[PDB]
């Protein structure tokens, strides 16, 4: 199925295409495999498109929300998370 | 009772015929020579302008249609309860040469305020200009942006007789004058305050609309602006702002482009910031003397200023042989409204000793103060402490004399100003031929 | 399924889009993020480059000054030793555990503190900062502003501010240029306080192509402040020059100046360990790149708190929002922009 | 290595300053002209009242740029690779310094100008929100004035710089301004007449190339026409309104932004910068009456009927130049070598063959020869610029070179503020009565 989707894409942070957005409205596993197939066949534009969609699912969300949504265990101590939060605030506009 | 446009339409044909006869009978009369040093010195002393509104009397000061400052203070109509002349009344005098009645001035004020609503695109651009764009630049930008409303430009494009130019020029000028207080106060609120403005009072006069929109309801401030806007309205046609507006207007540019160009000349540091330069000098003096305004202390400072080679700003003119009546009119306003104001006490103490000190030094032709030596302190009293905005106020006033002359020039069909230029090399060749044919 | 079963190369691309979110997820992404900026730093300034040799201790002292805020995050990487001649760069404490902060410290000019602040024309200050050679060609994404810090005793002495001239240029190279705000900026100052005034942005000082193929990454930026007030306002400490920074405060809300309370000490604005790093870095660059003598003596430059700023915004429709200002993170902390 | 424009001018201007000082010291009292009463009432026609170094009109050979005719600069000035047209940047070097730049100096000056071409955010925002019915010349002056926030001269003056350093900041402001003019003019063209979408500036393309490309054309022949247009319109003495206005405003130490904006407002005058549009409208009226019949008898028929009806043949007839304007012949050769079969040029060419003879037999025209404005519209019409209301903007983009060159020269030599004397008609009568009686 992934090979079929890749050929569809060939037939049809730079901005993402809306046709590619509908093309990547599939489930998370299929989205993972599409990125894998583009990386394997050196289809870099399709690779970047799949990454940007994943990035939008992550962007602006808290660490806890990302861990639940993407199934990741927290191995940080509470003080380590606070120090990282301050570092990330240094990267913000203020 | 006749309006301003009706009365002017009856006066300008007389002036037009008088000029036509004068040039026909005396046109070949020589009035001056052009020396090489003059064309290389800014045309100083060359009579190259016909400005009907005002002439400088060497002993009585500026004369508006022959009337001195004392004359216009006595004869011009005033607002109800005020002893100060109205700038609208002086505009009537500048354009017609006659003193209007009380009802005629009030109807002219109502006509101006009825033309005071700014178009949406002008309010939009003013609200989007950055605060570090100088107020004078925002002033001429807003005036230029009104060109889309020019009745003269539209009439000229459609095709109108030359004898009808003045009519559309008159309407453009009054449409423009009515919006100048709104534009000026919009810039003041946007740059220096919170950008919030009041609404135009349809029954308020020109200066009162400016003060209220700036954000003050003090009637003494309103009276100050009435005096300020009146006495700065016009001062001959040789100055850069007046000459520029006449020059641009002679090419049949609308009053919007003529005033905007005149304002850009007024923005020049050598032209429109004399009262700010006085204010800086007063503040530096006030710091050195630590607010000791005694006769001995001030005289010592003035002598040190002159002996070091520097001048006393506001004092010293090349023509007027007495004190500027505009200065005395501002001194009187301060005496009657805030005689204890510390900054006025400093200005007054300078007035009492500077002519005597400058005389003993003996290097100043006429050691007397002009209008700029006193205007700054009066503005400082009511909260207008931003010196960069003072040239905008000067423009709101000077636009009266500028537009009066522009309407007159279009009525008499004044010609385009087109002198001749040469390079320095061609001036050398020209001088050699003149001197060889002695 | 999980995000962790994706290849490492895909994770690195995800880190190019959402680095700050991912680096807070688990130790894996934090360490991979630190490694990513190790590669960025060393591909820019190789391990054998002279810059690492001359800035090592001063750079470590700057990063160490951040420990009260980030020590628990820095100590996630444990196999580090104190900086020394025999300790490799990839094992140096305050560097190998801080590539993200080290890289940003080298990519932007640090602050310049006026060390003579508490002592016709008269020189108020003359100092240095390190400047990336390509600051101009990257101005769209990363403009380099020039901000000046003054103590102003009252609104009336503020009128002398446009008469303090800021002169900038490459140390012993090229012509000097003057950066300045509008001449009437003082008229927007209405009370005593400490003021940060934006003098615009750093102008084009040279053609960058003359540095193509020369291996130069940083230049010494010389700054000179001149008192041309023709008064005693600076001699009487009614107008005190505190220093300069190049921080783009509040990019989303363009401003002309902002005020903080004058009771604050100079350490509330300037990190001495950062200024010492930038100063000695620039000095070492001047000694390595030019034979001519530096025209001024080598100076010795030696707890972030919430300080509310009241801005005078550049756009007239921008209104005040005090609640937002209270909630924002501190502005006297490092600005990580890349 | 190769000196830059600023470095070379820094070596040249002190020599010109010493030359002017000794010339005025030795021959300053030499009278060079009279001022008759008819002249002060006739726009100072024939009065030498301007020192303009860039260009002088030769009554026999046409306009001369630093002594070079149109044919001279077409031979002497550097050109772009593959082109035979002079570059306007090269003429700007000639106007300012008086010398011919090298091919690498021109390419470096073009790169410096394009490096300064980025419009500030507030200027882009301002232009995009201006209404389409606001005339492009008004939008042009507005955009130029809005750049005053960038003026290095205004900031340096507020810092109290020495008078001897004025020219340096005037120079930098002029180059910053020149670099942004193509972007401003093209942005106005895209917003008013197209879809408002504009490209980016090529840092290696020249002045006219970036203008054409940003307008929306990649045709290199169009680029060659713009190189010729912007060159030949760059300067024409200092007596014309636009040049005189910018000098007048600049003499009050206003920045190049305010000086050029005032000069542009004068160029927007219907009696100054609309001759191109006038010729084109008269040509389209002719084309519709004859229906593509450009026979000599049919054209001569139309010319005699027009002259008998009192109307004039626009573009033909000059008061000084005794032959055909070389700027006209340069544009005529361009059309012959690029589109000799263009229908509108065939009409222009047939009028050039017939109109001088028709006007000579009518006898009411001194020099019945065409000028530059009789040939510029057809060339622009060929490449898609058919919106005539934009033509004066192109004139301003070109004339700014000569305006800013003289302004830089004025500041380097410390030219004084232009302040002539004015009088009212009443006082002029008294002045004449005293002269004639004596």
């Amino acid at each position: 199925s992934v090979l079929q989707k890749v050929i569809e894409w060939a037939e049809h942070s730079a901005p993402v295409d809306s046709w590619d957005r509908e093309f990547l409205k599939v489930d998370q596993e299929m989205l993972y495999e599409i990125i894998l197939a583009a990386n394997y066949l050196n289809i870099k534009p399709l690779l970047d498109a799949g990454c940007k969609v994943v990035a939008e699912m992550i962007r602006g969300r808290s660490p806890e929300e990302i861990r639940r949504t993407f199934n990741i265990v927290n191995d940080f101590t509470p003080e380590e998370e606070a120090a990282i939060r301050r570092e990330n605030e240094w990267a913000e506009d203020r | 009772e006749k309006t301003l446009k009706e009365r002017f339409s009856e006066i300008y044909p007389i002036h037009a015929q008088d000029v036509r006869q004068f040039v026909k009978e005396h046109g070949k009369t020589k009035i001056s020579d052009v020396l090489l040093e003059q064309v290389y010195g800014g045309m100083r002393g060359i009579p190259g302008s016909v400005w009907e509104g005002s002439v400088l009397d060497p002993e009585d000061g500026i004369r508006f249609r022959g009337r001195t400052i004392a004359d216009i203070q006595k004869d011009l109509p005033k607002a109800k309860g005020s002893s100060q002349p109205l700038p609208e009344a002086l505009f009537w005098l500048l354009l017609t040469g006659e003193v209007p009645t009380q009802a005629q001035v009030e109807n002219l004020s109502a006509d101006l305020m009825s033309r005071s609503e700014l178009p949406s695109h002008v309010v939009q651009l003013l609200d989007n200009l950055p605060k570090d764009l100088h107020p004078m630049a925002q002033f001429s930008i807003a005036v230029t942006a009104l060109e889309s409303e020019s009745k003269f430009a539209k009439a000229y494009a459609q095709g109108i007789s030359k004898q009808d130019y003045w009519s559309y020029t008159f309407e453009d000028s009054l449409d423009l004058l009515g919006k100048l207080p709104v534009i000026a106060a919009k810039i003041y609120r946007n740059v220096f305050k919170d950008g919030k403005m009041g609404e135009v009072d349809p029954n308020a006069d020109y200066a009162k609309n400016l003060v209220n929109l700036i954000g003050s309801k003090d009637e003494d401030f309103v009276d100050l602006m009435r005096l300020y806007l009146t006495i700065h309205s016009d001062h001959e046609g040789g100055n850069v702002s007046a000459h520029t507006s006449h020059l641009v207007g002679s090419a049949l540019s609308s009053p919007y482009l003529s005033l905007a160009s005149g304002l850009n000349g007024l923005a020049g540091p050598l032209h429109g910031r004399a009262n700010q330069e006085v204010l800086e000098w007063l503040f530096a003096l006030k710091e050195e003397v630590n607010d000791d305004y005694s006769k001995d202390t001030i005289e010592k400072y003035l002598w040190d200023t002159l002996n070091s080679g520097r001048v006393i700003p506001g004092y010293g003119h090349a023509v007027l042989r007495k004190t500027d009546p505009r200065y005395m009119a501002q001194r009187k306003f301060a005496m009657d409204h805030f005689p204890d104001y510390e900054l006025f006490k400093l200005v007054s103490s300078i007035y009492e000793v500077a002519p005597g000190v400058l005389t003993e030094h003996g290097k100043t032709k006429n050691p007397w103060p002009n209008v700029d030596a006193h205007s700054g302190v009066l503005l400082q009293y009511y909260g207008l402490k931003e010196s960069s905005f003072y040239t905008v106020l000067f423009g709101v006033s000077r636009a009266f004399g500028i537009l009066a002359q522009l309407i007159t020039d279009r009525a008499i069909g004044a010609s385009i100003e087109r002198p001749k230029s040469y390079s320095t090399e061609k001036y050398k060749e020209l001088v050699k031929n003149i001197e060889s044919k002695l | 399924s999980s995000l962790m079963d994706l290849p490492l190369e895909i994770h690195l691309s995800l880190l190019e889009y959402v680095p700050n979110e991912l680096r807070a997820v688990n130790k894996y992404f934090y360490v991979l993020h630190n490694h990513s900026y190790k590669e960025k730093s060393l591909a820019w300034i190789a391990e054998d480059n002279y810059i690492w040799a001359v800035v090592k201790h001063s750079l470590c002292l700057y990063v160490k000054s951040l420990d009260p805020l980030r020590q628990h995050a820095r100590e996630i990487i444990q196999e580090t030793k104190e900086p020394g001649f025999n300790v490799p760069l990839c094992m140096t404490k305050y560097i190998a555990d801080s590539w993200y902060i080290v890289y940003n410290a080298l990519q932007y000019p640090g602050k310049i503190i006026n060390m003579g602040w508490d002592k016709k024309e008269r020189t108020l200050m003359q100092s240095l900062t390190a400047l990336p050679v390509n600051f101009w060609s990257r101005k769209k994404d990363e403009p380099t502003p020039v901000n000046v810090w003054f103590y102003v005793k009252n609104a009336h002495v503020a009128r002398y501010i446009p008469k303090i001239i800021t002169e900038i240029g490459i140390c012993n190279y090229g012509p000097k240029q003057i950066v300045a705000s509008a001449g009437y900026i003082n008229e927007l100052i209405t009370s005593e306080g400490i003021y940060c005034v934006n003098l615009g942005h750093l102008p084009r000082l040279y053609d960058e192509q003359i540095f193509e193929g020369t291996g130069t990454t940083h230049l010494p930026l010389e700054l000179k402040a001149i008192d041309r007030t023709d008064s005693d306002v600076c001699i009487n400490s009614d107008l005190v020059l505190l220093g300069y920074d190049f921080i783009p405060y509040q990019i989303s809300k363009p401003w002309l100046l902002f005020r903080i309370e004058p009771v604050n000490s100079i350490e509330a604005i300037f990190n001495y360990s950062e200024c010492s790093f930038s100063y000695q870095f620039a000095w070492s660059l001047a000694c390595l790149q030019s034979e001519e003598k530096i025209s001024f003596p080598r100076d010795t430059i030696i707890k972030p708190s919430k300080l509310i700023r009241i801005f005078v915004y550049k756009h007239p429709e921008q209104k005040q929002d005090l609640g937002q200002e209270i909630a924002l993170p501190n502005w006297n902390t490092p600005y990580l922009r890349r």
